[PDB]
């Protein structure tokens, strides 16, 4: 904040709802709480610039969880090769999977 | 006093409708301090488990934590089923 | 097909857009604004947004638009156009539906399309939550939590809300 | 008399009572003479998929006891 | 990201030229500044329901409070413009020009 | 009168949810050995789909972290039937 | 099977609306002193069959498409309210089945602004923008009504309500909004006398039993079903018929009288309740379940 | 799946009956018969109904989840809280009311 | 990044409990009480290691005393429960304050007889 | 307007904005913008003619496409990072869109064209709010996000400013149509030095603050809008003229005035960062004002222009328009270089 009024005051006014690993309404958890608490439990005091650098992991790992790019993109790997197989006829699913 | 009693005998002539809904509303606001079941309020919410109870790894010292759900130790809801 | 309702819905949400947003007359305008709204409803529905998805019933439909609405027939030409009647109207539609029908092609074809972000056409539910089994409603839990955690987003909501009567009777007053 | 007015009274009564008895009947026509299982929260519906597959043939309506057990 | 934000941020996009590209009825506008809100609350919506943030699920209706007061606020402009030249023309809104 | 019937369905729910409490054990143990299984399941397909491509590593997380990570619904029903993915995704949602 | 359940609850309410043409000519006559039909099949029973197909082969506008989609919205909404009804089973059952009803009961005031823009004269639009005035004022107080029986009742289910009421009708906790939600009703729906077709008579049916559920709960059996039903339909009759009195005694508002009846007496005690059910709860113990 | 086979009987049940009832009576084949800005005005009192309309929904909108708010251990937050929101919704109507708004005399 | 660690389909499997879900219900606080041990056991794994794998024995032995107990009925209060159960499963809800007679009947046998 | 109702009005305006100042949210900064916004639309009407009605929706349409873009990145932002917090953004998208947003906001260059116009059809006492007030909201959003503005955007933004403002202020007769460029070209001087030292974008922030109050309530005491109206003043009250004199050479940043001291700390901060060529043309573009400054002052002080009989009348009446503060504002505007190094305080 510009002003920083609320931790003078020691008043909460937003901060609650900043992140989605704080407390919630019955403890219910986010899915990406785990990966957003290494992050920020990570880059905690040290700076913005340093935890661009020595955080990078535990943000990568947050953003993987949030968006899920690059699981969406081992699924259409694999989809995409199954079915190949499939147009050709080398392979066949399982009794399950069918 | 009695300049205030000729007052709102006028509004209770002239506009019964809001001379009602003044009353009950001060009676919205007010009640709810003056009451002594607003605190049962309060437990019957916190009473109710929405969540599993995550038992304590029983280090050794947690003499008031039951070991068992029908143990005598913990809190009882006695209070809720007389009230 | 239903594996893609939420894919189905979005993509008449965007016609819907291109409706409006080409401009007709402002009463077919308010009818695209419509079919969005309550296409854009469900598609809140089918992500878990119950409640949220029928605030824009109650809200957006039937306050809003009802409003919009109002306020066309009352200071708006009262003769609607022929839609796409007008060249303009019809050329920012088609040029619309042309790029909504190309962006749908190349993510369907290649399960993937890049335009500023990368998109995946692997489908929406590939990323749903595969835990959950508790007894309550979680986005009521977050709106209900309002009047507990949120003490200061409601003075700042009510006081808007209030100061947006005062303003608007100074603003039509005329003296 | 008021009477003769009754008749027309007792043909919209009929009609706005077979909604109801219909919706009754049907729901216990297709869930093994049960009521319907009402599923508003995930608990509900998870332990209505738990009995779909107990149930050993897709149904969840059809209720599995101590004879499976052993 | 996932296939359905393509075409919520494609709608938003159409919604924002729509906005910038004005015809003659300053109504034909306002419904762009509201389908710009609409989109921005389904993107919303998707985001803070699938990720399950709770204390976030009360976002989407303080934005479509706050923004529908401002059509409000924006209907009676245009209403007080119609009452200077009977029709809500952006052309007739020139004089400031000198 | 309305004051009395509201407590007594209050301790009904406490009852109704206690009952829930009990069996949450069973239902979580079996919803483990549920996902582990299917997670198995589909890292046997993989390796005979994905035998032939070069560079490929079977089971191979995209994650810096150890951890466990709760799969998606992408990654539980990515090779499997249409109807059993409908009724996972959108089942609750559209019952009733 | 679902199929046959639609059709099961769309029919009956047509035929219930058609009859309940007759049922308002006989009720109004008697109450006049006449006797309403009685020629066109024994008891007027026929009645409803002549009218219906006289009109629709009688012979028969600014925008085509407005023109077309008023009388679908007004028909294909009015029908939707129905789906959610414990009668004491939904056909569709919801757990935001009153929010579901406000919801669609809001777009309802679509085809009175449609049809008026659609008729191409400046004077019918006006009149469709009183209508839509009128409509909108007093969907605030059933709005706010609702909410505040449903503090007592504790969810947006509509089958919460029938056990919300088991021992007792919310008419007798709740009687002061019981008075402004039924008055809110007739405005709603337009009615005497607050009148300042097929559609406009499934939502009186439908407010009513909409009524009956929300301030007088049918104890329901569950090995009994059919009890509920007719109990239940007992209810709705009878708060049905009651517009068809209250249409017989009255004059006619003015319209600035009605919009001066709800925002200077109905909203100002509408929330004034609405802030003392709030607090009743809390101050008596007697919060509902959540579920 | 229910809901929307519901809706889609009921507007297309809606669909059928406006159709045919716009073409069941070309069936007479009547004669022909010969009938041969861009304010209405329209009355800024028409247009403050609607707005405060508005104004007032979005506040209801604010009070909706309040049937789940009385579920929470903070009760006393959410009592002072829900009467506030109410209170404000007095007082925007008390000063529409002591300025003219809500009347209809020109 | 390593391969994902998962076991195989012989370590996943135990005798199910392959009863409705109204049989749980039905049987479920007199299942909290008998069962408490291992049932709290096996959370607190699931809290404390955070993850499904850690705890694969501790869920194996939730089976063996849920099995246990169901037993303990079949063998004593078998029709008390089926009577019981059978007056849950008719509900939609499946409500508890529907059935207090035959929940009185099962909670007689049981206190006699185990 | 009654004025209890004005002054709770007015007291919306401040509170929208130090809402966005003391949230850490992005939700409540977005509030504080369209509180800040609802309550500025009636005070731009409070006279009631179609040229104030003009400029409130020229005005409501620039604002509300700005929050839009706003809301729109704060959502993006959301995406990429799952986190609300007021700091730097996690997307370049993102960033453009806020950028942009705020820039709109301030009425930067190219998003410019409604400040003169805008500001020509609103009263002097609405102008000084539009001109002055509103730009600390726009600005401790910006000094908060500006490790992840992207340099060229900011930096061309700042260059475009200074060059609008610098000519669009020559062709003008009208002192709200200068006022209004006047502020264009001193916004590009605070976002130049925004990515260097953002201590020196709120030195320039309060100094052209400072002066342009002192301005607004000058013209407000004698009621002058026009070029030609102001140039009677020296046959009204001759000590404003002299005021209007030493307050206009002190925006023009002439040695030894308070206004060298903002455009003197922006060419230290950023010569140390070795931008030699962009402070130097910023510095010879900033002559452009110094020009229509030093006209306003020919035709006022230094010159005596032709009067009217009819001012012999205004000679027996005094001046009664409260002018609150004037006498402070001004020998803050004039005679604050020799304290330079007070900066520090707003570090
Ligand atoms: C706790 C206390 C909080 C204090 C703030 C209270 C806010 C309400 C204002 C009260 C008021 O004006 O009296 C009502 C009063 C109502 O009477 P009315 O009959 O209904 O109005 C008749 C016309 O309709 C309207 O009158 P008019 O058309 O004849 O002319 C009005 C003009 C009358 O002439 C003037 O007032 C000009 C002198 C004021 C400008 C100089 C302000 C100081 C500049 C900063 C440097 C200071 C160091 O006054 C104004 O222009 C009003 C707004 C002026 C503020 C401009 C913002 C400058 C930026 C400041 C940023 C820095 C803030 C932190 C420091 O209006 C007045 O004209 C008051 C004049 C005499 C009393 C002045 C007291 C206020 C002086 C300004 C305080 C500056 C604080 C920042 C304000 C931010 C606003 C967005
Ligand atoms: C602790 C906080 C530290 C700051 C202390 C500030 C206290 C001074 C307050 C002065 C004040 O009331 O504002 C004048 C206030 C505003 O009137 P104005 O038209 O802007 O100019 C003053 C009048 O000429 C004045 O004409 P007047 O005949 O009506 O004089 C009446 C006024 C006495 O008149 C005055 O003395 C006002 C002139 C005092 C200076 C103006 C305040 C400057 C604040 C300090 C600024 C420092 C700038 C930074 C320093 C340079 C950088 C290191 O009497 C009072 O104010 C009673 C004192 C109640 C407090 O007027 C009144 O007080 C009532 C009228
Ligand atoms: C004007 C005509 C309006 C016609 C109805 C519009 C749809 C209303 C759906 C709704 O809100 O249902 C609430 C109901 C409320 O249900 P619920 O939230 O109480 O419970 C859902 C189910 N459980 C509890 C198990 C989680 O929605 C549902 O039943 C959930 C969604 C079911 C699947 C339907 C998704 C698509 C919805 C229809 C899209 C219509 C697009 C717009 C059409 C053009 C514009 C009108
Ligand atoms: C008219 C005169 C007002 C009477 C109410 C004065 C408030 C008294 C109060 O402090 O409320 C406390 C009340 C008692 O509960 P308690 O457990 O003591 O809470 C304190 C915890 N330290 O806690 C309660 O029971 C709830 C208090 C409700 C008060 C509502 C007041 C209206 C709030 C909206 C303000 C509008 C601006
Ligand atoms: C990728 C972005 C995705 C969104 C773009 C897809 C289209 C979405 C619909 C948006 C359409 C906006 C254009 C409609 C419009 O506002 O036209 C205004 C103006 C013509 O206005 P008019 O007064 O009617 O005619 C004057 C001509 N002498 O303008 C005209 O001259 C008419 C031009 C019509 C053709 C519009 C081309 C598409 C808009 C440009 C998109 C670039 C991005
Ligand atoms: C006229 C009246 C204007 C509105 C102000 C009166 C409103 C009274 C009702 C709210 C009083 C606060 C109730 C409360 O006790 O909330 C406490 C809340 C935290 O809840 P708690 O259970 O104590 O748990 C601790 C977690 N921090 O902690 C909080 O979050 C409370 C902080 C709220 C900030 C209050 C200051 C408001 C000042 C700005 C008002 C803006 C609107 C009006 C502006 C006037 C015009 C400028
Ligand atoms: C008289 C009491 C009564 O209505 O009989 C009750 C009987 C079954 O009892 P029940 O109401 O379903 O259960 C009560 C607890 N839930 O239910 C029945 O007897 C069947 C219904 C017959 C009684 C009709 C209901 C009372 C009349 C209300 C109709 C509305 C009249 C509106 C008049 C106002 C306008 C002037
Ligand atoms: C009191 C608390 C303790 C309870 C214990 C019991 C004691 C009860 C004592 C209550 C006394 C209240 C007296 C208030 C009287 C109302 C003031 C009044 O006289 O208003 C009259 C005036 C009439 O208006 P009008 O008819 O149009 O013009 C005259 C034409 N002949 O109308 C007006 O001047 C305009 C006023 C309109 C605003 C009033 C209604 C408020 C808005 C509705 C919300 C109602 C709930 C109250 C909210 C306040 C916070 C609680
Ligand atoms: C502090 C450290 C930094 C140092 C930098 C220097 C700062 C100085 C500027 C700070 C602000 C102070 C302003 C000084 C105001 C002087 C006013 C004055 O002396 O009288 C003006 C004169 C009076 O007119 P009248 O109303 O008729 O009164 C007659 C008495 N019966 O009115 C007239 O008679 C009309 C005058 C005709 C116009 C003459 C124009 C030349 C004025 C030169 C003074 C202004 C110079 C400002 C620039 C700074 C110079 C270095």
């Amino acid at each position: 904040p510009f002003f920083d009024v609320q931790k003078r005051l020691g008043v909460d006014l937003d901060r609650w709802m900043t992140i989605q690993s704080a407390e919630q309404p019955h403890k219910i958890p986010s899915r990406c709480h785990a990966f957003e608490k290494e992050w920020i439990e990570c880059a905690h005091g040290i700076g913005s610039i340093r935890a661009e650098k020595e955080c990078k992991i535990e943000f990568e790992d947050f953003r993987e969880c949030l968006l899920r790019q690059k699981t969406m993109k081992r699924l259409h790997a694999i989809r995409r090769q199954r079915e190949k197989l499939i147009k050709e006829g080398k392979y066949t699913p399982p009794p399950h999977h069918s | 006093a009695e300049r205030v009693a000729a007052f709102l005998k006028n509004v209770w002539a002239k506009e019964p409708v809001l001379v009602a809904s003044f009353a009950i509303a001060g009676l919205a606001v007010i009640l709810p301090t003056l009451s002594p079941y607003t605190k049962y309020s309060l437990m019957i919410n916190r009473a109710t488990p929405y969540n599993y109870p995550v038992p304590l790894r029983d280090d050794g010292n947690m003499p008031d934590v039951p070991s068992h759900p029908q143990d005598p130790q913990g809190p009882s809801l006695e209070w809720l089923k007389r009230l | 097909m239903m594996l893609y309702i939420v894919f189905i819905l979005s993509v008449i949400f965007v016609m819907g857009f291109v409706g409006f947003s080409s401009k007709p007359s402002p009463i077919y305008g308010g009818l695209g604004l419509i079919v969005s709204g309550g296409v854009g409803c469900g598609i809140v529905l089918n992500f878990g947004g119950s409640f949220l998805g029928l605030m824009v019933f109650l809200i957006y439909l039937g306050g809003m638009m009802v409003v919009f609405g109002y306020t066309t027939a009352m200071a708006t030409e009262q003769y609607p156009e022929i839609w796409l009647s007008n060249k303009a109207v019809l050329g920012a539609f088609v040029t619309g539906l042309l790029m909504e029908f190309f962006m749908v092609y190349y993510v369907l074809k290649d399960k993937e399309v890049e335009v500023v972000f990368e998109f995946n056409g692997l489908g929406d539910w590939v990323i749903y939550d595969t835990g959950d089994s508790g007894f309550f409603s979680e986005e009521a839990m977050g709106i209900a939590a309002l009047y507990s955690y949120g003490t200061w987003l409601v003075i700042v909501t009510g006081w808007s809300l209030l100061i947006g009567v005062v303003v608007i009777m100074e603003i039509t007053r005329g003296n | 008399m008021w009477f003769e007015v009754l008749p027309g009274i007792a043909v919209m009564g009929v009609c706005l009572f077979i909604p109801g008895m219909a919706t009754a009947r049907i729901h216990r026509f297709s869930n093994g003479g049960k009521e319907k299982r009402v599923a508003h929260y995930p608990y509900q519906w998870y332990l209505m998929e738990r009995d779909r597959r107990v149930s050993g043939v897709n149904r969840s309506y059809v209720s599995k006891g101590l004879e499976n057990i052993d | 990201m996932s296939m359905v934000y393509m075409n919520i941020m494609m709608a938003f996009t159409v919604s924002l030229v729509g906005l910038l590209m004005y015809r003659s009825h300053l109504m034909s506008s306002l419904l762009c500044l509201e389908g710009m809100m609409l989109s921005l609350f389904v993107m919303a919506a998707l985001t803070i329901l699938n990720s399950h943030f709770t204390l976030a699920s009360m976002m989407p209706i303080i934005l479509l409070v706050f923004a529908a007061c401002e059509a409000a606020l924006g209907l009676s402009l245009l209403v007080m413009v119609s009452n200077t030249y009977g029709t809500d023309y952006v052309q007739n809104l020139n004089l400031l020009q000198c | 009168s309305m004051m009395k019937w509201n407590r007594e369905r209050r301790r009904l729910q406490i009852e109704d949810f206690e009952a829930r409490i009990a069996l949450m054990p069973l239902l979580q143990a079996e919803k483990d050995r549920r996902v582990l299984q299917m997670l198995r399941e589909n890292l046997e397909e993989e390796a005979t789909v994905m035998k032939d491509v070069p560079g490929w590593k079977v089971g191979e997380s995209v994650f810096h972290t150890t951890r466990w990570v709760t799969p998606m619904m992408g990654e539980l029903y990515g090779l499997r039937a249409s109807e059993e993915v409908l009724s996972a995704t959108y089942g609750f949602i559209w019952y009733t | 099977m679902f199929m046959i359940n639609i059709l099961m609850l769309i029919i009956p309410i047509l035929l219930a609306v058609a009859f309940l043409t007759l049922v308002e000519r006989k009720v109004l006559g008697y109450m006049q002193l006449r006797k309403g039909p009685n020629v066109v099949g024994p008891y007027g029973l026929l009645q409803p069959i002549a009218d219906a197909i006289k009109l629709f082969i009688k012979e028969p506008t600014s925008s085509a498409s407005m023109f077309i989609l008023a009388p679908i919205m007004a028909l294909g909404l009015a029908l939707t309210m129905w789906i959610p009804l414990p009668m004491p089973y939904p056909l569709i059952n919801m757990n935001l089945g009153v929010l579901f009803m406000l919801a669609m009961s809001s777009l309802a005031v679509y085809s009175i602004l449609w049809s008026g823009w659609a008729s191409n004269s400046k004077y019918a639009l006006i009149g469709a923008l009183r209508a839509v005035a009128q409509t909108i004022s007093y969907e605030v107080t059933l709005a706010i009504i609702l909410l505040s029986v449903l503090l007592m009742s504790g969810s947006f289910t509509l089958s919460t309500l029938i056990t919300t009421q088991e021992q007792m009708w919310l008419i007798l906790p709740a009687w002061p909004l019981a008075m402004m939600w039924f008055i809110s009703t007739l405005a709603e729906t337009n009615r005497a006398p607050f009148d300042l077709f097929m559609a406009e008579y499934a939502n009186i049916i439908m407010m009513n039993i909409f009524t009956a559920i929300l301030f007088l709960g049918t104890s329901h059996n569950p090995h009994m079903p059919e009890l509920y039903t007719i109990n239940f339909t007992i209810k709705s009759l009878l708060l049905t018929m009651s517009f068809l009195w209250i249409r017989a005694s009255y004059p006619r508002f003015r319209y600035d009288q009605l919009m001066h009846l709800l925002w200077k007496n109905f909203l100002p005690l509408t929330l004034a309740l609405c802030m003392w059910h709030v607090s009743l709860p809390i101050l008596t113990s007697g919060i509902p379940p959540q579920t | 799946m229910n809901l929307m086979l519901a809706l889609l009987t009921n507007f297309t049940l809606a669909t059928l009956l406006v159709i045919i009832a716009f073409w069941l009576p070309q069936l007479n084949v009547y004669s022909e018969k010969t009938s041969p800005s861009a304010r209405l005005p329209f009355s800024m009192k028409f247009f403050l109904v609607a707005i405060t309309f508005l104004l007032f929904d979005l506040e209801i909108a604010l009070l909706l989840p309040l049937p789940w708010a009385s579920q929470t251990a903070n009760l006393n937050t959410m009592l002072t809280m829900a009467l506030f929101l109410i209170i404000l919704l007095a007082v925007s109507l008390a000063y529409e009311w002591t300025q003219k708004g809500l009347e209809w005399t020109e | 990044p390593g391969i994902v660690e998962l076991p195989s389909l012989e370590d996943l499997k135990v005798q199910e409990v392959k009863v409705s879900s109204s049989v749980l219900k039905a049987a479920a606080h007199h299942y909290g009480a008998q069962c408490d041990k291992p049932n709290k056991e096996f959370m607190l794994c699931r809290w404390e290691e955070k993850d499904p794998r850690r705890c694969l024995e501790e869920g194996k032995l939730v089976n063996q005393c849920a099995l246990e107990f169901f037993r303990q009925i079949k063998r004593h209060c078998a029709e008390p429960f089926t009577e019981y159960w059978t007056c849950i499963d008719y509900s939609g809800l499946q409500l508890f304050r529907r059935c207090r007679k035959q929940q009185a009947q099962f909670d007689e046998c049981v206190l006699d007889k185990l | 307007m009654n004025p209890i109702i004005f002054i709770i009005i007015l007291l919306t305006i401040m509170l929208g904005t130090i809402i966005v100042m003391i949230s850490s949210h992005w939700l409540l900064v977005w509030i504080g913008f369209e509180m800040n916004m609802l309550a500025i639309i009636p005070i731009m009407m409070k006279n009631h003619n179609p040229r104030a009605t003009e400029a409130s929706t020229k005005y409501f349409l620039t604002q509300s496409t700005a929050s839009m873009l706003l809301m729109m990145a704060v959502i993006i932002n959301l995406m990429f990072s799952g986190q609300w917090t007021v700091m730097k953004l996690f997307n370049p998208m993102a960033s453009m869109l806020m950028t942009m947003a705020l820039a709109m906001k301030l009425g930067m260059a190219p998003f410019h064209f409604w400040v003169p116009e805008v500001t020509q059809g609103i009263p002097l006492s609405s102008g000084l709010i539009l001109l002055t007030w509103q730009k600390l909201a726009p600005m401790s959003v910006l000094y908060q996000i500006f490790p992840s503005i992207n340099l060229n955007l900011i930096l061309t933004l700042s260059v475009l400013s200074i060059l609008i403002g610098g000519w669009g202020g020559l062709n003008q007769t009208q002192l709200r149509k200068i006022m209004a460029y006047s502020s264009i070209a001193h916004m590009g001087w605070m976002t130049a030095v925004l990515p260097y030292n953002p201590t020196m974008t709120l030195l320039n922030l309060i100094i052209y603050i400072i002066m342009t109050s002192t301005m607004f309530t000058m013209f407000m005491a004698n009621s002058t809008t026009t070029t030609l109206s102001l140039s009677h003043t020296w046959n009204k009250t001759p000590i404003m003229t002299v005021l209007i004199l030493a307050t206009l050479l002190s925006m023009g940043g002439l040695p030894p005035l308070s206004g060298f001291m903002p455009k003197w700390m922006i060419i230290q901060e950023m010569t140390k960062n070795n931008s030699i060529i962009l402070p130097t043309f910023m510095a010879i573009t900033a002559l452009l004002n110094l020009y229509f400054y030093m006209r306003l002052t020919y035709s006022t002080t230094l010159t005596m222009f032709p009067s009217t009989n009819n001012m012999k009348m205004k000679w027996q009446f005094p001046l009664m328009k409260k002018m609150t503060f004037l006498p402070t504002m001004v020998v803050l505007s004039t005679m604050m270089l020799p304290l330079t190094p007070m900066l520090s305080v707003l570090e």
